[PDB]
């Protein structure tokens, strides 16, 4: 035993992207032009964290969320367009989802919002324990993996532009303060689905 | 006071055992009733393993206390592992079986001894919780050595296991 | 001046982070039985050791065994065990290889238990030898017996326990050591009808002095891209 | 003896370039579009640090490494790109070396990696002592050169633009901490290879 | 240490098996290294004969401690006696084997004890004496009760049997 760089602190508390948003601005032309994506916070996107995750039972921790925001031209001779602004709005457990781009879920009345400017360095926000039981459940035998995490939403506030912008931001998540309880073994089969399936 | 469950057999051909607690308590008298009348409680297990085999036969069973035993509701007589319903050897999780040693368990060697004993705390993510639609243990019994005796008498040899409940807590009766 | 390290992001930076919910009544703890503070504390668990790899015996139950009485046997090893926890597969799957790949480097002895499950009546004696790291693994009864070895006796005595002492010039070395054998003494002897089909079954467990650094990604289930 | 300026701190403690990394962004066009290069660190591609080095045996230091970004635009008249992006993540040694741009490598698993913004002062970062000795050899009378050190990779992490843009990553590396031992003669002859041949 | 010389198995018509000292040793690693490196040598011995025989097996074994058996130098395996090669009732000089128990010796007899010690201290006319000519201990083993068993396993009893020299003393290095 002994010796660091094993703890669970330093096992678990490591910097790894879990999600990308695409966002648009304006002028769909022939796309969708989706303005918004919303992401479902979870560790099941990611299989390193998933399978540190899952190595045991009960955890307590607290999440760390960087978001690295890259614009780009889908035409390069549409002309210099204006520095561009994110809303970066995290929902709580229990908040309603935003379906549209200006509906009353991005007013920010309860929901914490960080407005991010392209060149600025990247935003950062700290997500506590937002859970409803004493700790996650990994594992849960009867009628809890869903275990909340709440959700984020990207969108772009400019006006009206002619010119058409992509841009991707990447989430990276980092957890702080990790406890864990009731050690389980590793997994030994390919996952297949949110669940513990396995063929 | 001690609850019996019902007496398994133990043959060259099992793949193994699985319960739930506490599942298999639900009709086990005066605690199923408890756990039925109350919606919310809490209270340990102590789960003894009997084994009837004899100086002659061969063969290992190995008892394993899983908090949270999802497998990808019997009752008292539980169910049987699948050689190819979960698999012995995936441990029902997609888990190779070498590695199911990390929970609490005891290993019951034929040649050592016959019975074993287990102490297991209540393990939950709330202070108290539903007795009826959560499973808070999982006894899980696998048979680490093949089955093996004289060709002298008999073929299965019986097993018995024993929960009693500890530190019971019970409230919201209904 | 622009200088790497500054208005950027950093894998490892550990700096304090704006709150999204300030003044949040977060939940209490409590006393979850089974709480850990460092990964050593699932390295120094037993687990099975996969032994007999073999064609049929592979992704199943009859590879954690290997029967102990044949009816000649042999002068040869029944099994055979490198000293690579990381890199030998009958020690990759365990408990302690899966711990140690998610670290490049590791240190300290290493626990072995091998434990039979026969009849009481069985009586017999087996050699457990050691090989030095930088020695072949011997190939017969005596050349187990030129280096360190112990007497097993199959009896009252049903299980053995050996250390791998902590042998290496440099403090810690990759996960990319020796060998441990196993052979007949005498005979295994049993009484009337008394099966002779009993079988072996082998444990690794990490000691107290086991250490690990510069913490890496795992092998096992990798898709992302 | 005696005096500063003269110890081997101030001696070996100066920074000098020691790499150069070009990376691309998109539109290849005619080009092979490296959209990243890898480096393993070492001090034989600078012949004033591998003569300083050479001077003992076992020496022990801590690298800083600052990188410069300067960006050019192929083609004057593509039009104005969205600022660059670009993602430096260090190798530890014994990590797998990045093959492909999208690849499991870049993920930051476990792999440190800083973002730099174009216009920002230039990235730095600290590497510790990551030997597996005691001390770092420069020589090795048997059957240890390569004293790991690691590697470095940078890459674009923006998204597809028409426009090319290509830029150029200069790499600083500044020794701190420097202890030496076993001090050996200075070397004579022109170096042929990474070894001690000469002609 | 201990050195254990091969095993040997005991059959229902075995005659006896018998050894000589320290010539078995001649080739065990550091002990014999030593004797072989040094003109002069001095070293007692420690015998333990084990008998791997269960609770159903007849028979009694009979170790006895020679001081210069000398026989009417095989090594490791030593030699057997002959029932008609030294004789076994003759003792391999001429003297029934009912006196034989003059000299220091144990009697392993498989309903008591499947185990015996001998302690062997240094017996020449010479304080000092050559390790390799020179035979100072002869052990014999012979089977004072015909080898039975029941009708249900086995046909051969192991033997194992370990020497561990002491108070050894070196001279003339060669």
């Amino acid at each position: 035993r002994t010796r660091s760089e094993s703890t669970v602190e330093s096992f678990f508390a490591r910097g790894a992207c879990v999600a990308i948003i695409e966002v648009d601005n304006d002028a769909p032309t022939k796309r969708a032009s989706k303005l918004f994506s919303v992401w479902k916070i979870t560790y099941k996107d990611t299989v390193q964290l998933r399978r540190k995750l899952e190595f045991f039972t009960y955890s307590r921790f607290d999440m760390e969320f960087t978001f690295v925001v890259t614009s780009n031209y889908t035409d390069a001779n549409n002309g210099h367009a204006l520095n561009q602004v994110y809303q970066i709005m995290y929902i709580p457990p229990g908040a309603p989802i935003p379906g549209k781009w200006n509906d009353y879920t991005w007013q920010t009345s309860s929901n914490p919002s960080v407005f991010y400017t392209y060149g600025a360095p990247p935003a950062r926000i700290s997500v506590p324990y937002v859970g409803i039981a004493n700790a996650y459940s990994h594992f849960y035998d009867g009628f809890a993996s869903l275990n909340d995490f709440g959700s984020l939403a990207v969108r772009v506030v400019n006006d009206h532009n002619p010119t058409k912008l992509t841009s991707k931001i990447r989430v990276y998540m980092k957890p702080k303060h990790v406890r864990v309880w009731c050690p389980r073994p590793p997994r030994a089969v390919p996952y297949y689905g949110p669940g513990v399936d396995y063929k | 006071r001690f609850y019996t469950l019902d007496t398994v057999t133990w043959r060259k051909e099992s793949r193994g055992w699985w319960w739930k607690l506490p599942d298999a308590l639900k009709d086990m008298g005066l605690f199923g009733q408890n756990m039925f009348y109350h919606y919310l409680g809490r209270a340990g297990y102590t789960v003894h393993v009997q084994c009837n085999a004899s100086k002659f036969h061969q063969g290992a069973l190995g008892v394993f206390a899983v908090p949270e035993m999802c497998l990808a509701n019997p009752g008292e007589k539980g169910g049987e592992f699948k050689g190819s319903c979960p698999v012995d050897y995936l441990f029902g999780s997609g888990v190779l079986a070498g590695n199911a040693f990390v929970y609490p368990h005891q290993i019951i060697n034929l040649r050592t001894n016959n019975c074993a004993t287990l102490v297991l705390p209540y393990v939950n993510s709330l202070s108290i919780d539903s007795m009826t639609k959560h499973n808070n243990w999982g006894i899980a019994i696998l048979p680490l050595a093949p089955l093996d005796f004289a060709t002298e008498s008999s073929t299965e040899i019986p097993i018995t296991l024993t929960i009693a409940p500890m530190c019971c807590e019970f409230n919201g009766l209904r | 001046l622009n200088t790497p390290g500054s208005n950027q992001y950093l894998t490892a930076d550990n700096y304090q982070s704006p709150c999204a919910i300030p003044e949040f009544d977060v939940t209490p703890p409590i006393d979850i039985p089974g709480e850990v503070r460092n990964m050593m504390e699932l390295a120094e668990i037993d687990t099975m050791i996969p032994l007999n790899l073999t064609n049929q015996r592979k992704n199943t139950m009859d590879m954690y065994r290997v029967e102990l009485n044949d009816a000649a046997h042999s002068d040869t090893p029944i099994l055979c065990l490198s000293l690579s926890p990381a890199s030998d597969p009958r020690l990759a799957h365990t408990m302690l290889g899966e711990i140690l790949n998610y670290y490049t480097h590791w240190a300290g002895s290493l626990k072995f238990t091998f434990l039979f499950c026969g009849s009481m009546m069985a009586t017999g004696k087996l050699l457990v030898s050691y090989a030095p790291p930088g020695a072949e693994a011997p190939k017969s009864r005596k050349e187990a017996m030129l280096g360190t070895h112990v007497i097993w006796d199959i009896g009252l005595q049903s299980s053995c326990t050996m250390v791998v002492p902590w042998i290496s010039n440099t403090t810690y070395r990759q996960t990319i050591g020796g060998y441990i054998s196993m052979f007949y003494q005498t005979r295994v002897v049993v009484p009337l009808s008394t099966p002779r089909k009993m079988d072996i079954l082998g444990f690794v467990s990490a000691c107290n002095d086991f250490s690990v650094r510069l913490l890496r990604d795992t092998t096992h289930i990798s898709q992302e891209a």
